[PDB]
């Protein structure tokens, strides 16, 4: 199938360049235009412009004509987008996508890029195991920079009575928290752990909660 | 630029239900609009392309009308999967701009609280910080109050509160009330309770604990 992959998310700062990729695979990649969409939490989406592989011919909107540099590579099979100049405006999640016959644009899309545009420091979370039928656990995962973080349960084998909270920023650190309900015949006679990634620092922290 | 506005914002539909979704062009855009879901952490989909032509695979209860300047997307019978932000876009000129989304909330019977405090693990007490949680899971509807009453005095410093999404199961939100302060202060006290207020309940749900049980 047609499949769209895009980098890692970067923290980049304020003033300075950021260069991220959307590797195609599945078709022929001079056959279709590489589209760029910026989303932002409270502006919605926003076509950015068109890379067309091979030639390297290219399109954008007004607004980003100075802003966005997109090219292609045919051998890697991947689109790129540089954005100049950057502010925290900036800030937001970014896609590639592909059209399919005809009218049907935008039907293929990338996983999206989050680019993250400060000049906070990159710091990895604390993680805090939360103990107290069923018997609620939690996990406390505090004072990261920046976004995001992933937390699974038990390596993501628990994930029916999870509930993982949107992140709170406070003085450029994030924290949140994630809980999981487990009947209470099962903790703590078997181990539950919480897994916390974080991309930025290269950090992972597995937490075993105990009573 | 054409600007699309997209009419509502939010929306609150129950299992089974009508919902349509309006979109209109500043100018005249024919027949070149597209309409897009988007479900929490996922890339958009696209559902309806060519104003009402259905892409491929997606469900018959989703359809889509319109030419000109007006646009409406309906789904006759809403499932609980259909929970989403649901997006139109113009691609008769360039730039091809999006709508500003509508949100669409599930409709479901009240549910009250399952509320769990939690005192600060040893771990951070030894770094000097002190956060107490308060987890307040898989109610209806979203709106729901707290309050910190430490040692029977309220408390409204260092509480940052978080909602989950809405559940594509069962509909139901998930809460986290965290209070955050430093190691003496929270040594300084002893009661530390969370109390939810919700119109499911007159008598408030208490959580509470002491420092040394």
């Amino acid at each position: 199938e047609v499949k769209l992959q895009q980098s890692g998310p970067e923290l980049v700062k304020p003033g300075a360049s950021v260069k991220i990729s959307c590797k195609a695979s599945g078709y022929s990649f001079t056959s279709y235009y590489i589209h760029w969409v910026k989303q932002r939490p409270g502006q919605g989406l926003e076509w950015i412009g068109w890379v067309f592989p091979g030639s390297g011919n290219t399109k954008y909107n007004e607004k980003f004509k100075g802003k966005a540099t997109l090219t292609a590579d045919t051998s890697s099979s991947t689109a790129y987008m540089q954005l100049s100049s950057l502010t925290s405006e900036d800030s937001a999640v970014y896609f590639c996508a592909r059209g399919n016959y005809d009218r049907a644009w935008f039907a293929y899309w990338g996983q999206g890029t989050l680019v993250t545009v400060s000049a906070a420091k990159t710091t990895p979370p604390s993680v805090y195991p939360l103990a107290p039928s069923m018997v609620t656990l939690g996990c406390l995962v505090k004072g990261y920079f920046p976004e995001p973080v992933t937390v699974t349960w038990n390596s993501g084998s628990l994930s029916s009575g999870v509930h993982t909270f949107p992140a709170v920023l406070q003085s450029d650190l994030y924290t949140l928290s994630s809980s999981v309900t487990v009947p209470s015949s099962t903790w703590p006679s078997e181990t539950v752990t919480c897994n916390v990634a974080h991309p930025a620092s290269s950090t992972k922290v597995d937490k075993k909660i105990v009573p | 630029d054409i600007v699309i506005t997209q009419s509502p914002k939010f929306m609150s539909t129950s299992v089974g239900d009508r919902v349509s979704i309006t979109c209109k062009a500043s100018q005249d855009v024919s027949t070149a609009v597209a309409w897009f879901q988007q479900k929490p952490g996922q890339s958009p989909k696209l559902l309806i392309y060519s104003a009402s032509y259905r892409y491929t695979g997606v469900p018959d209860r989703f359809t889509g009308s319109g030419s000109g300047t007006d646009f409406t997307f309906t789904i006759s019978s809403v499932q609980a999967e259909d929970l989403a932000v649901y997006y139109c876009q113009q691609h008769y000129s360039t730039p091809w701009t999006f709508g500003g989304g509508t949100k669409l909330e599930i409709k479901r019977a009240d549910a009250a609280p399952t509320v769990s405090i939690f005192p600060p693990s040893s771990e951070q007490l030894t770094s000097g910080g002190a956060s107490v949680v308060c987890f307040l899971n898989n109610f209806y509807p979203k709106d729901i109050n707290v309050k910190w009453k430490i040692d029977g005095s309220e408390r409204q410093n260092g509480v940052l509160n978080s909602w989950t999404d809405q559940d594509s199961k069962d509909s139901t939100y998930s809460m986290s009330s965290t209070l955050t302060l430093t190691k003496d202060e929270y040594e300084r006290h002893n009661s530390y309770t969370c109390e939810a207020t919700h119109k499911t309940s007159t008598s408030p749900i208490v959580k509470s604990f002491n420092r040394n049980e």
